[PDB]
């Protein structure tokens, strides 16, 4: 059992900066440690291998230091060519496990911006179907994190929505989030109340959204 | 210069098997250590499997999770890499990356024999979608503008693509003449194995009522295509 | 082509097996 938490999971930065990102380790690996990159639109890269040893064919901006159980990632003058995520790599396990940290997300750094909250109810076309499809929007937002939870007359929904988040845009350099609860008709006819509450940086106190089934 | 051709990825349905490939080039294919990496969307890296040269066993290692399921095998002749997928489950549901690796020796001496391995050249990767559905067009519904998707001067409305497979689809708002504000989320694989996605834009509120919005969903899988108009509704 | 019978490959591994071989003695 050999973990990898990386630290942060997601910060901001703007080009031209320097950022800093540790990999903690459950246990003492050396320097049994690499780097990679992904954007998502191509194939993941190799950074540094061995802890802190540079792989030909990446730029100098890139460097990587530590050792035993806790180490670092810098890059030196941020590139817009380098907006992705990074993920450490362990191989000291004698079982070849090859354990991945979760990962860290590169975003361009902006001002805090609240998400506008949009709920939607389902439409007669699909409760003749036989199901109900609630949808809550959150329009142009900052930073990416963003909770969402589903409450049908104040019963939390757990395991019954999905959610879909958009890239960051290239203009505003926001996000938006989409979020759907889907029921059957005849579950959707019993209940009165459907709520959408919303946490984010930008918010103050939690915003909530709803409607009544039976006015709308 | 290297490169790693990936293919025979695509549609299964649960219990059914795969064999992904992987053809390389620029390097001694040989000579070299290879493995399979997969990632989920929305999750991270896992990797699953590596072998080594014939020569050497050759040795192969397993992730827990589809040991007993995939088989990692190579051509040498054909500078091939494989991975024979039986039995496959929706959890197997990823990207699927190629790669070629290598061994930093340690030089310390009772280190002697240990190496750091690690993965040196990824490919593109291929997608792999384990569902039991077949091709369907989409029900396209609407997410209709009312006052609890207003800010202001400002509303909201859209389109719910609902139901399809596989992907993908096209949305557009107004024949293309709407393109300010609009935001196609990505599609989103339901329990069921359907997908569905959301397309919404947000107007000025005072455009309701005079200006009609029409959002033209096209899923060429299915040979569906479908123009949906949306209009305000009291809420 | 491979005019060499006896011509076979060389890489990391032979190393790591090598300076493990060393330690043992």
């Amino acid at each position: 059992d050999i973990r990898l938490t990386q630290s942060p999971s997601s910060l901001s930065a703007s080009v031209g900066d320097r950022i800093t990102i540790t990999c903690r380790a459950s246990q003492s690996i050396k320097d049994y440690l690499n780097w990679y990159k992904h954007r998502p639109g191509e194939a993941p890269k190799l950074l540094i291998y061995s802890a802190s040893k540079l792989r030909s064919g990446v730029s100098s901006r890139f460097s990587g230091s530590g050792y035993g159980s806790a180490f670092t990632l810098t890059i030196s003058s941020l590139q817009p060519e380098d907006f992705a995520t990074y993920y450490c790599q362990e191989s000291y396990s004698s079982v070849p496990m090859y354990i991945f940290g979760q990962g860290t997300k590169v975003d361009l750094k902006r001002t805090v911006a609240a998400p506008s909250v949009f709920i939607f109810p389902p439409s007669d076309e699909q409760l003749k179907s036989g199901t109900a499809s609630v949808v809550c929007l959150l329009n142009n937002f900052y930073p990416r994190e963003a909770k969402v939870q589903w409450k049908v007359d104040n019963a939390l929904q757990s395991g019954n929505s999905q959610e879909s988040v958009t890239e960051q845009d290239s203009k505003d350099s926001t996000y938006s989030l989409s979020s759907t609860l889907t029921l059957s008709k005849a579950d959707y006819e019993k209940h009165k109340v459907y709520a959408c509450e919303v946490t984010h940086q930008g918010l103050s106190s939690p915003v909530t959204k709803s409607f009544n089934r039976g006015e709308c | 210069q290297v490169q790693l051709v990936q293919s025979g990825g695509g549609l299964v349905k649960p219990g059914g098997s795969l064999t992904l490939s992987c053809v390389t080039s620029g390097f001694t294919f040989s000579n070299t250590w290879m493995s399979w990496v997969r990632q989920t969307p929305g999750k991270g890296l896992e990797w699953v499997a590596r072998i080594s040269r014939v020569g050497d066993g050759p040795i192969i290692d397993y992730a827990a999770p589809v040991k007993g399921r995939f088989i990692i095998s190579r051509d040498d002749s054909r500078n091939t890499l494989f991975l024979h997928m039986n039995n496959l489950k929706t959890e197997d549901t990823a990207v699927y990356y190629c790669t070629a690796d290598e061994g930093a020796p340690i030089l310390r001496f009772f280190e002697w024999g240990y190496y750091n391995y690690y993965m040196d050249v990824w490919g593109k990767g291929t997608t792999v979608i384990v569902s039991s559905a077949s091709t369907k067009g989409p029900s396209v519904f609407p997410l209709a503008p009312s006052s609890k998707s207003t800010s202001g001067g400002t509303a909201a409305l859209g389109c719910l693509v609902k139901d399809y497979f596989p992907e993908p689809v096209t949305v557009s708002w107004n024949s293309g003449a709407l393109t300010s504000g609009v935001h196609t989320f990505p599609a989103v694989l339901q329990s069921s194995g359907l997908y569905s996605l959301s397309s919404v834009v947000t107007v000025p509120s005072s455009s309701l009522g005079t200006q009609t919005y029409i959002c033209n969903v096209n899923h060429k899988p299915s040979n569906t295509k479908v123009d949906k108009r949306v209009e305000p509704k009291s809420c | 082509k491979e005019l060499d019978k006896w011509a076979s490959l060389w890489n990391w591994f032979d190393i790591t097996n090598w300076l493990w071989y060393i330690r043992k003695k």
